[PDB]
């Protein structure tokens, strides 16, 4: 991770958890929905926002 | 305690450059054709008659 800092690419290594079948990495997880019906640019722009 | 380590904050990383200049390019197009003959003559007869050979 410390040789990964290099110009072109966006490369982000990581190591799975201990139990595999639960994702494959660590930390939290959500999802924001967008109910009311109004666009995508709307919910990219609220996810960005985030 | 302790074990903070604080990392260098202020990077200013690294970006890749090209210099781009003036050049000369010549715009050229490809169109799909057809070769016609310099001249046809279709032989067409101007009596009437049978052909005897």
């Amino acid at each position: 991770m410390h040789f990964f800092s290099f110009k072109d690419a966006m490369v982000f290594a990581f190591a799975p958890p201990s139990v595999l079948e639960l994702g494959n990495a660590t930390g939290f997880d959500l999802f924001l929905q967008d109910q009311a019906g109004v666009g995508h640019e709307v919910l990219l722009q609220a996810r960005n926002k985030f | 305690c302790g074990k903070s380590e604080a990392p260098p904050p202020a990077q200013t990383p690294e970006v890749g450059i090209v210099t781009l200049e003036a050049q000369t390019v010549t715009l050229n197009t490809e169109l799909p054709g057809r070769t016609n003959a310099f001249r046809i003559a279709e032989v067409r007869p101007q009596v009437n008659g049978i052909i005897l050979k």
